[PDB]
RNA sequence: GUCUCCGUAGUGUAGCGGUUAUCACGUUCGCCUAACACGCGAAAGGUCCUCGGUUCGAAACCGGGCGGAAACACCA
RNA sequence: GCCCGGAUAGCUCAGCUGUAGAGCAUCAGACUUUUAAUCUGAGGGUCCAGGGUUCAAGUCCCUGUUCGGGCGCCA
RNA sequence: ACCCACCCGACCCGUCUUGAAACACGGACCAAGGAGUCUAACACGUGCGCGAGUCGGGGGCUCGCACGAAAGCCGCCGUGG
RNA sequence: GGCCCGUCUCGCCCGCCGCGCCGGGGAGGUGGAGCACGAGCGCACGUGUUAGGACCCGAAAGAUGGUGAACUAUGCCUGGGC
RNA sequence: CGAAAGACUAAUCGAACCAUCUAGUAGCUGGUUCCCUCCGAAGUUUCCCUCAGGAUAGCUGGCGCUCUCGCACACGCAGUUUUAUCCGGUAAAGCGAAUGAUUAGAGGUCUUGGGGCCGAAACGAUCUCAACCUAUUCUCAAACUUUAAAUGGGUAAGAAGCCCGGCUCGCUGGCGUGAGCCGGGCGUGGAAUGGAGUGCCUAGUGGGCCACUUUUGGUAAGCAGAACUGGCGCUGCGGGAUGA
RNA sequence: AAGCAUCGCGAAGGCCCGCGGCGGGUGUUGACGCGAUGUGAUUUCUGCCCAGUGCUCUGAAUGUCAAAGUGAAGAAAUUCAAUGAAGCGCGGGUAAACGGCGGGAGUAACUAUGACUCUCUUAAGGUAGCCAAAUGCCUCGUCAUCUAAUUAGUGACGCGCAU
RNA sequence: GUGCCAGGUGGGGAGUUUGACUGGGGCGGUACACCUGUCAAACGGUAACGCAGGUGUCCUAAGGCGAGCUCAGGGAGGACAGAAACCUCCCGUGGAGCAGAAGGGCAAAAGCUCGCUUGAUCUUGAUUUUCAGUACGAAUACAGACCGUGAAAGCGGGGCCUCACGAUCCUUCUGACCUUUUGGGUUUUAAGCAGGAGGUGUCAGAAAAGUUACCACAGGGAUAACUGGCUUGUGGCGGCCAAGCGUUCAUAGCGACGUCGCUUUUUGAUCCUUCGAUGUCGGCUCUUCCUAUCAUUGUGAAGCAGAAUUCACCAAGCGUUGGAU
RNA sequence: GUCUACGGCCAUACCACCCUGAACGCGCCCGAUCUCGUCUGAUCUCGGAAGCUAAGCAGGGUCGGGCCUGGUUAGUACUUGGAUGGGAGACCGCCUGGGAAUACCGGGUGCUGUAGGCUU
RNA sequence: UCAAAGUUUAAG
């Protein structure tokens, strides 16, 4: 009592039934599998952001005010 | 049945082309891939560390890893019925840069030269692209000499 | 195959590398009071014959060999069970077989 | 057809990868005998079935050739 | 796996920590007209392998490799 | 809707089967009977009550139970889950 | 990003009735059916999956306890027949 | 019990009958009860003392939810195509290119031979056949190939994008990198089509067969076995007299 | 089935029943008996093989071999030791126990066969007989006979797939 | 002797088992776990008891570095020395070698020869390959230790790459001033925790021999033994071509080397139909049909004088017997 | 014009033979005390500067081989999709689109980056 | 006070 032994036969139409969707692409993806040291070293600039935080607030204020200054001139 | 084998079926895959065997020329390694640049991997058989699998030969994907001679590199696999973005570390030997993305990125940088001039002119430019219309209407000057007659030639057998 | 009888290899307990006795491991007589033992003879007791199964099919023909690396520096001794491929031969210190010589 | 084994001086056989290839008979040459036989003393003789491989090295280990010989070929 | 034999010169076997025994076989001397048979001598042991104990080991010790009779069998 | 005529169409159902009108099996005919149930345990869905609670049992107090072996209540209201 | 529990690596300080092979923390990885202003409990209905006779009908068997030698098998007792 | 046939033991014997355990177990036969409406499969996956069965994926249904806007004011997705750009070693072709096969003559004491004929013998003369070589020549390859298609497989075609300004780092470093953070500045970025996304429960199925083209075994087969698509199976209707 | 031939047993026995008993059957028996096998009247014979598998005989001369008992160290559970029954092994017997019972070469003044000789081999190598039988594949064997004609029958032959 | 333990012996008796795939099964194979090339239709993926082969190992270096070299083969030379010993020059894209099958890969190497070595060590995760996108094995990139080597850049956590392997349970060994060993404490013991090893080749892993003709049950046309289908290799019958035979002359009658057909009175293939059964060989009896014609009717041919004859055409009307085994 | 050092792409750069090379370079070259290493100062290492372009190296040459790039081969071979097209089959023709490879014949025969010379 | 030792033109 031989079988069939192997096919593809109605796969393929099977398969698109329900599209064969692409891999769904989000903005921002994981740090899982990246280069250890790499992660210890950005781990730690992102835990430091917050020192120098009024500099850079300083800074973004001098940048508004320019950018008024700018304005004002043009109009 | 067939063999499972990693490399089976790989005699002509991972096997350099006709007189380009030897030494692997410098540039390949001295070239540098940053995070999400776009990568075609091409297996090669010089070097064997870190050789791609059978499967992503030929197929093209985005770099996010990069260790000191290898590079991750994200790529999409169809299953049967589903793809699976999947992350494979290639060394670099195995690696190009894809240039599908470079016409794209001219294109970017002649849209933002042709949007900042035009501006000030007021005339606004084709931007998009359009795919090649039909031909125009044209003259065609048959100039003093009338065109060549083409009989069908008389077979005959020559073998 | 053919090991060395001294290995400058890991020692743990120390945490450097160190020079180390290799010798070759052996199963140990099989304690009587296990808890796996006691439990087998309890129920291997009285009527019902053989109640656990007996192994009776051996497809291969060798063990892995496995080194037994005792530390030489004193103060430690930390023994360490090391394995290594299949093989039908085995031996330590067995000469170092000598290129380029005569055969007869 | 399957699986198995064996092909070694003229004959029948030994042979554990490194041999002058073992033993017996046969053969030739002496002697002994009137001669022969027996007997005694010497000698000569292997394509190790065939080819290719592995091996530093194959008569053997491995593959195929040409031969030879056992067992199986059942239920209708 | 557990107990124990044996491994000694071509072969079969003795050997009580201080030229390795016996017999056969091997090769030169007698005997033979010669041969065999038999008598005399000679040559030939990695004492299975390695380490130790020991002043000294073929033996004691341990450990292997065998090699056989019995026991034994939970991935 | 009863009968009859004519033209056209039209093979016997059930079933296993890649394939049944089958030279595959079951079936003369009619009546009545005749096969996805209940319990427990889980899961997810849905509806209702209450909500950091919720809960009801088991027990107890209220009746000779006509309807009740219900209904109601309980610092037991929470031992406990 | 953070916190908890396991686990490792590295490190420097604290605590006291009992100064100790005592106790407590830190930084960085990594395992957890975790936390990160709660969503459960009870009841009812449905579907599914099981355990039960378990959709219905179906063996060849297996076990326990009993009834039979009025047939037939063989022995014995006592009669009959050729 | 047997003068032995597995004979006989109340029409029952290679283990009697009766009742119970018992509704014994069955991956196997058979059956399984009203109507309409909507959706609608599979015979393939890996694992299995698995191959008449399960498991797991797949294909189905049901329940939904989150958004979208024909309410003059759309984003994303596709069994397409286009424009870029990679991949390929099949058809073909090739063998005066490698590998292997293979015909013929021209040329060559290459080598050397074995056989000759004329030579004592002599690369002497003359032939010859061996292998080798110098140009040529005949025909070949699923497990050869310098070449090399058609059809085919990836990517890409923008707001998650560009372009400025500045901060963080224990990484990296002559200075710089590279990454991560804040803060501003800029909009339709090929064709054609269409509303998308997402989560739970989930049955049936896991004997398939047929045709175009490709294709392996076989002399072949209404044979056995794969690929691709479409069928039949689940499906009537016109035609092919008849018919999956 | 008679006849033949083996085997066990002298009774606290052989053989056998039974759940058990100072139980029972043979047995109201005693080797001219009871029990267990084979062969199958008479006649005439009954070859060789004890290597294999069985059965049996002997047993400190002795490898292993259990529980208990004996010693040992240990705080004790314990472990280690020596000790050591039958049975295996070791060594005899047994085939009217199960059974088994050969292969090359060369050789005789025509050829042919081969008395004869050479080996290689087993535990022996199929003896007396008997045969294409109820046993022989090839097979409708060959020769004779029986028939006009015989894959049949009988008598011979023997090389006998596989007496 | 009885009672209770111990070892032996015990198809007298009991219970049970006696794989799978498979052009029916059995026998044979292993296509049952792996790997190369092909099949395979130029991504990947793909079947058969398809083809050609390999695997259960091997290596203290044949692993790791660094240095230096250059291999196969050939030519021309050189005492003994010849086709082969050793030395020397030249050519040499690899035609060698790299443990093994095959494919790829490899030349101031991945080959050979030296020098020093243990990266074949200790430890987290990520990934790839089979994939269900679970395991195992095998691999890839990192990261943290401790080392090796090199002047150094670097390279190295086994073998240039593609195969060489194994769960739960149990056992054993190793590891930490570790946990528990339960009313508390000390010590043995045992139990845990984490990593090796002892194996399941039917290789995701039962512990397992026969027979049944005395047989039984559930099923199966998923599967054999008939017929009938397809097929026609094989069997049978028939052409074409014409080298030959036929004293002579290819073809009266034949016909090699080749080639094209038909037939289903052979046998194979095959497995569609039937396993809730289509009565399984022959003979006898009886009818009918076919022609590929033995005889008979009518004819063409001859190597037909006659007689006898073969060869061919129309043709199946009528016949085609009695016996021995 | 050109070279040296380190290079990128790796024959338009290779191979064979022939010719020519000012200056600086590159070399050959001459030595072995030291360093270093050899059977051997041949190579390797080191100290030099008397010769010379002979050789390497560079540039050129050859109706050169090779390689690179066009044509031709050829709209041929092959091929996507199509038909109740043909043909007994084997196979072939058409439609719809895509389209190779030898032989044969031409042309070409290194480009170029960084740093430093020379031709002042 | 007993090892083994077989054979001999047809050619007068
Ligand atoms: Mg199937
Ligand atoms: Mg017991
Ligand atoms: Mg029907
Ligand atoms: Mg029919
Ligand atoms: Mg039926
Ligand atoms: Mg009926
Ligand atoms: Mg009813
Ligand atoms: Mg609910
Ligand atoms: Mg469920
Ligand atoms: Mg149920
Ligand atoms: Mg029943
Ligand atoms: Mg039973
Ligand atoms: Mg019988
Ligand atoms: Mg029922
Ligand atoms: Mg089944
Ligand atoms: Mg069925
Ligand atoms: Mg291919
Ligand atoms: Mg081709
Ligand atoms: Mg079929
Ligand atoms: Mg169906
Ligand atoms: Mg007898
Ligand atoms: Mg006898
Ligand atoms: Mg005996
Ligand atoms: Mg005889
Ligand atoms: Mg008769
Ligand atoms: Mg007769
Ligand atoms: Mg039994
Ligand atoms: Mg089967
Ligand atoms: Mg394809
Ligand atoms: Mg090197
Ligand atoms: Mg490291
Ligand atoms: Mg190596
Ligand atoms: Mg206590
Ligand atoms: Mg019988
Ligand atoms: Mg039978
Ligand atoms: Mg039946
Ligand atoms: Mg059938
Ligand atoms: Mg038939
Ligand atoms: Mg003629
Ligand atoms: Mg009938
Ligand atoms: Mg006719
Ligand atoms: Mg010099
Ligand atoms: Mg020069
Ligand atoms: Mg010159
Ligand atoms: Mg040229
Ligand atoms: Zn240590």
């Amino acid at each position: 009592a031989k079988s069939k032994n192997h096919t593809t036969h109605n796969q393929s139409r099977k398969w698109h039934r329900n599209g064969i969707k692409k891999p769904r692409s989000q903005r921002y993806e994981s740090l899982k599998g990246v280069d250890p040291k790499f992660l210890r070293n950005m781990r730690f600039a992102k835990k430091h952001n917050k020192k120098g935080l009024k500099k850079m607030q300083a800074n973004n204020a001098k940048a508004m005010a320019a950018r008024a200054e700018a304005i004002k001139a043009l109009v | 049945t067939n063999t499972k084998g990693k490399r089976r079926g790989t005699r002509y895959m991972f096997s350099r082309p006709f007189r380009k065997h030897g030494v692997v020329p410098l540039a390949t390694y001295m070239r540098i891939y940053k995070k999400g640049d776009i990568v075609d991997i091409k297996g090669m058989g010089t070097v064997q560390k870190g050789m791609p699998h059978k499967c992503y030969h030929g197929k093209t994907g985005r770099v996010y890893n990069v260790t000191q001679h290898a590079v991750g590199i994200v790529v999409n696999k169809q299953v049967k019925g589903k793809i699976l973005a999947k992350r494979i570390n290639v060394r670099i030997e195995h690696i190009k840069h894809s240039k599908s993305r470079d016409s794209f990125l001219k294109r970017v940088k002649e849209n933002d030269q042709k949007k900042k001039e035009a501006k000030e002119k007021g005339t606004w430019v084709q931007l998009k692209r359009q795919p090649a219309p039909p031909r125009e209407a044209h003259f065609v000057r048959t100039n003093g000499k009338e065109p060549e007659l083409l009989e069908p030639i008389p077979y005959e057998f020559m073998a | 195959v053919n090991v060395p009888k001294t290995r400058r290899t890991f020692c743990k307990k120390c945490g450097k590398h160190q020079p180390h006795k290799v010798t070759q491991y052996k199963k140990g007589k099989d304690s009587l009071y296990a808890q796996g033992k006691r439990r087998y003879d309890r129920k291997q007791s009285g009527y019902g014959g053989q109640t656990k199964p007996i192994f009776r099919k051996k497809a291969k023909t060798t063990k892995k060999i496995v080194l037994r690396l005792e530390c030489v520096e004193p103060n430690c001794r930390s023994k360490r069970m090391l394995a290594i491929k299949r093989c039908k031969h085995f031996e330590l210190g067995g000469d170092k077989k000598r290129k380029g010589q005569v055969i007869q």
